DNA sequence: TTCCCCCCCTTCGGTGCTTTGCACCGAAGGGGGGG
């Protein structure tokens, strides 16, 4: 009769599929005859226990000790749940004041498995110097390497530890890899009693954590952090400085550059990432521009003096400061405490292909703002460089809905402010233009032009170029040889779209220019009207475009 | 004990596989208080890792209520059990509800809490309660009796449901009964106190009968299909001009007999926008004929059950929005305009959430089938902030819209 | 020579619409931190 100290978890599988058969594999290096040893010591501690014959099994060796492959077996196995997803941010970790390292290695073999899954796992193969048969074999406890044994057993430690976790909720205790971290705010004078008290709790249900190492061992090297008492960095950056730059290294080095730029203030990647546009091959090397060498040398020469950030603390409020940096580049900083961060960050997406800084600001804040609730649960009080009244005039006149939680404003400069607005109503004594573009998909030929209300008429030819680029080309015209207050009518309502909007940048050179105008202009005024109907001079302008 | 109705999905189809999103501190702390109350009862039951499905869960609050509720988005389960709750236990739909001059609106959600849920089927109605950081592991629980914001539990309580309201419904004739989720409706043409003090009536023979209960009237004779009038102006320039005529080709695809040759009669010449026009007598009587045929009801618009309503809205300014409930594009079913309330400032986003639960109860008291919609606003900003103003014990379906709306057309 | 998660930046493709172009979007491959 076997024994059994925790409850058992059952298991099924996918109806209709049995058991598979697996060819041989190659054994391990440290033990090539000394599995049927182990497995007589398995089977006088209980883990292993002979059987008849069930039904046909078929497993391997895996490639220490030994290891049964269910690689084929893991395919008909019920689908579990995943315990933990999302890696905690060290930013979002209380301050302990001393930690402790438990060894869970052996532990792993002392979660009893279920009474009618125990036929399921069983090894079918005999020894490999000696000449045998072969023996019966079935796991008692939760195999190695199978698709469900991580679930079940940290759900059975979860179930251990959660009565201690109940009356004194000061200890921390975490279980990553195959240990058990423990963190408490006792001093080693008494840091010591409560972890032999956990140890004899731990033992009662049938595990021992003997551990020497890490106990005195601090940083921890987690995941790429380097985690201490009360600071946290990054593990350190290494900085390729080879001259020539295959396009595989570049993008090894924005990839290094985006993961450092947790905890280093004002890096940009912005630059040295457009040069991956159009180029796929690795054996390509790229000539390095002006630009990209600035702000690479600009990243490196953070990354010499080392900051390290502070652990939060749930008695505030965190403070986010975001300043611009050109191209639509951000960078934000949050902090509990002035000159003590928590975390930083950039955002630097192109959201769109006609966008403006106020609409860049608005989908920074949102990152920031999803990213507290992550990590730490509560909004932060936002300190945005940009005017209350920019703010609403933009707000209260789009289209999309969109809110800023509880935000103050700071003055440093660059300040974020609509570059042009257009009139709502015709301009009195402003000349009215009438433009229209034409464009041929066969010949690849257009034609751009207007007619004013004077009589003044012009025409521009284009070739290959279409009738968006032909009606945006002649909005320029009108445009360009004008008056500072102007009258635009236009009917075709693409070109509305992208001015109404009052982009700032844009990536087609044409919608550049186009701003280029507008910024020096004073009072602009665009009014649609529908085509076909000759209606003003939209019919004259379309037949010197059409002839 | 009682019997318990088999539930299973349609063969060849799985169960909901859904994640959760992060949720604030207090959203977390109210949540885990509330469960551990509904622990202490048998309400719900924790579950090993045995159990793959899962479905979000978020925390809400109720008007002039501080105290937290949960909330568990079931529209995925919904869709999956497509058959059970429409079929076989479907609900009627009455015709009548929409001429009633009052409509109020009742919770029966501890009413469900009596039936217990399918052994079979409790795996499916698998949730978790997430922790901040990700520091601890979920806590997972499924339901044991019959879950609240599920499609499959009304159609299984409204057999109890009948002989809980059957004395009401005999006793006063004159009052229409619906039931939707969690929610009853109850209409009548009877004046506000006696409308209030036959509520009060209702309340207390609910309780009488058994349920557990710890202005808010609505008004469908107040509402009406918006009309498009053109406008009217004592002076008439040449941009007015042209402004109308777009409008009216915009709206000739709704009206086939709106016409616009005559008025291109008035912009022959290229014309300077500011300068004024005489109206000729053809113009304006074409113009007076085109606003007779704006008070015309549209020509061919019938309501097709077998599709699914289209909802939008569009942001007018001044907190103002308008809406357009409707199947076929430019045949509009509904049309309506919503304004500001007693908050001077208070939020957009809010003001978004109030127009989509007003649409969703008038799409659900005219139709009884929620429309699905076209919200103007940024995915990431509506997922964060919809649970902090939201005050409903159940979700519509919404796709978001990423183009330039022109509408000017709604708002004058 | 696995495979998956998370993150980022391009590329690609099919919708939605302003119509065989153009904008937005998700998902696919590469690059980072680990198992
Ligand atoms: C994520 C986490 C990783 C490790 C480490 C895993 C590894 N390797 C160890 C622990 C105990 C935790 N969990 C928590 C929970 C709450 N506060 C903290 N703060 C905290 C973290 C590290 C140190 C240190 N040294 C001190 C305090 N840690």
């Amino acid at each position: 009769v076997p024994i059994s100290p925790i409850e058992t978890v059952p298991v099924k599988l996918k109806p209709g599929m049995d058991g598979p058969k697996v060819k041989q594999w190659p054994l391990t290096e440290e033990k090539i005859k000394a599995l049927v040893e182990i497995c007589t010591e398995m089977e006088k501690e209980g883990k292993i226990s002979k059987i008849g014959p069930e039904n046909p099994y078929n497993t391997p060796v895996f490639a220490w000790r030994k290891l049964v492959d269910f690689r084929e077996l893991n395919k008909r196995t019920q689908d579990f749940w995943e315990v933990q997803l999302g890696i905690p941010h060290p930013a979002g970790l209380k301050k302990k004041k001393s930690v402790t390292v438990l060894d869970v290695g052996d532990a792993y073999f002392s979660v009893p498995l279920d009474e009618d899954f125990r036929k399921y796992t069983a090894f079918t193969i005999p020894s490999i110097n000696n000449e045998t048969p072969g023996i019966r074999y079935q796991y008692n406890v939760l195999p190695q390497g199978w698709k469900g044994s991580p679930a079940i057993f940290q759900s059975s430690m979860t179930k251990i530890l959660e009565p201690f976790k109940k009356q004194n909720p000061d200890i921390v205790i975490y279980q990553y890899m195959d240990d058990l971290y423990v963190g408490s705010d006792l001093e080693i004078g008494q840091h010591r009693t409560k972890i032999e008290e956990l140890r004899q709790h731990l033992l009662r249900w049938g595990l021992t954590t003997p551990d020497k190492k890490h106990q005195k061992e601090p940083p921890f090297l987690w995941m790429g952090y380097e985690l201490h008492p009360d600071k946290w960095t990054v593990q350190p950056i290494v900085l390729p400085e080879k001259d020539s730059w295959t396009v595989n290294d570049i993008q090894k080095l924005v990839g290094k550059l985006n993961w450092a730029s947790q905890i280093y203030p004002g890096i940009k990647v912005r630059q040295l990432s457009k040069l991956l546009r159009g180029t796929k091959a690795l054996t390509e090397v790229i000539p390095l521009t002006e630009e990209a060498e600035l702000e690479l040398a600009e990243n490196r020469e953070i990354l010499k003096e080392p900051v390290h950030g502070v652990y939060y603390d749930p008695s505030k409020d965190l403070i986010a400061e975001i300043q611009k940096q050109g191209q639509g580049q951000w960078t934000y900083q949050i902090y509990q405490e002035p000159f003590k961060n928590l975390k930083t960050g950039k955002y630097a997406r192109m959201r769109g292909a006609h966008t403006n800084d106020v609409k860049q600001l608005t989908e920074a804040v949102q990152k920031i703002t999803t990213e507290s609730i992550v990590i730490w649960g509560k909004t932060p009080k936002f300190k945005l460089p940009i005017q209350k009244e920019t703010w609403e005039t933009w707000w209260t006149e789009y289209w999309q809905a969109t809110w800023i939680p509880e935000w103050e404003f700071v003055n440093t400069p660059p300040l974020v402010k609509l570059w042009y607005q257009l009139e709502k109503e015709p301009i009195v004594g402003a000349e009215t233009f009438y433009v229209d573009g034409a464009a041929n998909r066969e010949t690849k030929l257009g034609k751009a032009g207007y007619v004013t209300n004077k009589g003044r008429q012009k025409v521009v030819p284009l070739t290959n170029t279409t009738n968006q680029k032909t009606e945006l080309q002649a909005i320029y015209l009108a445009l360009q040889d004008s008056g500072l207050e102007v009258n635009i009518v236009t009917n075709s309502q693409y070109a509305l779209g992208i001015i109404q909007a009052q982009p700032d940048k844009s990536e087609s050179e044409l919608v550049n220019q186009i701003i280029e105008q507008l910024i020096k202009k004073e009072k602009v005024y665009l009014a649609w009207v529908p085509a076909h109907k000759g209606i003003g001079g939209n019919e004259q302008v379309d037949k010197l475009v059409s002839a | 004990p009682i019997e318990t109705v088999p539930v299973k999905l349609k063969p060849g189809m799985d169960g909901p596989k859904v994640k959760q999103w992060p949720l604030t501190e207090e959203k977390i702390k109210a949540l885990v208080e509330i469960c551990t109350e509904m622990e202490k009862e048998g309400k719900i039951s924790k579950i090993g890792p045995e159990n793959p499905y899962n479905t979000p869960v978020f925390a809400i609050k109720k008007k002039d209520s501080t105290k937290w509720r949960k909330l568990v988005d079931f529209r995925e389960l919904n869709k999956r059990t497509q058959d059970f709750w429409e079929v076989q236990l479907g609900i009627p739909h009455p015709a009548g509800l929409k001429k009633k001059k009052s409509v109020t609106v009742l919770d029966v959600g501890d009413a469900y809490f009596s039936v217990p849920l399918d052994e079979d089927f409790r795996k499916y109605t698998a949730f978790t309660i997430p922790s901040i950081n990700n520091e601890t592991p979920g806590i997972r629980y499924q339901y044991n009796v019959l879950p609240q914001g599920w499609k499959g539990s009304p159609a299984i309580f409204q057999s109890s449901m009948t002989k809980i309201l059957e004395p009401f419904k005999k006793q006063n004739p004159d009052i229409v009964i619906y039931q939707y989720m969690d929610d009853l409706y109850v209409g009548s043409d009877l004046e506000i106190g006696q409308h209030r003090t036959k509520i009060e009536e209702l309340r207390q023979h609910l309780l009488r009968w058994g349920l557990t209960t710890p202005g808010y009237e609505l008004h469908p004779d107040k509402w009406t299909v918006q009309p498009i009038v053109l406008p009217e102006k004592d002076s008439w320039t040449v941009n007015d001009i042209q402004k109308l005529v777009g409008k009216l080709n915009w709206a000739s695809q709704i009206y086939p007999g709106i016409k616009v040759r005559q008025l291109s009669k008035l912009l022959r010449g290229t014309k300077a926008l500011t300068e004024v026009i005489p109206l000729t007598e053809e113009a304006e009587l074409e113009l007076a004929e085109n606003r007779e045929i704006l008070k015309e009801p549209v020509h061919g618009v019938y309501y097709d059950p077998s599709k699914d309503l289209i909802a939008e809205i569009q942001k007018q300014g001044q907190g103002q929005w308008t809406y357009q409930i409707y199947q076929e594009p430019f045949k509009n079913l509904k049309t309506g305009k919503y304004a500001r309330m007693r908050g001077a400032h208070t939020n957009d986003v809010k003001q978004l959430t109030e127009a989509v639960q007003k649409i969703t109860t008038e799409s659900i008291v005219i139709w009884g089938k929620t429309p699905k919609f076209k919200l103007p606003i940024q995915k990431e900003t509506w997922e964060t902030w919809w649970t902090e103003y939201w005050q409903a014990t159940w979700i519509p379906e919404w796709e978001f819209v990423n183009t330039p709306p022109l509408v000017k057309l709604w708002y004058q």
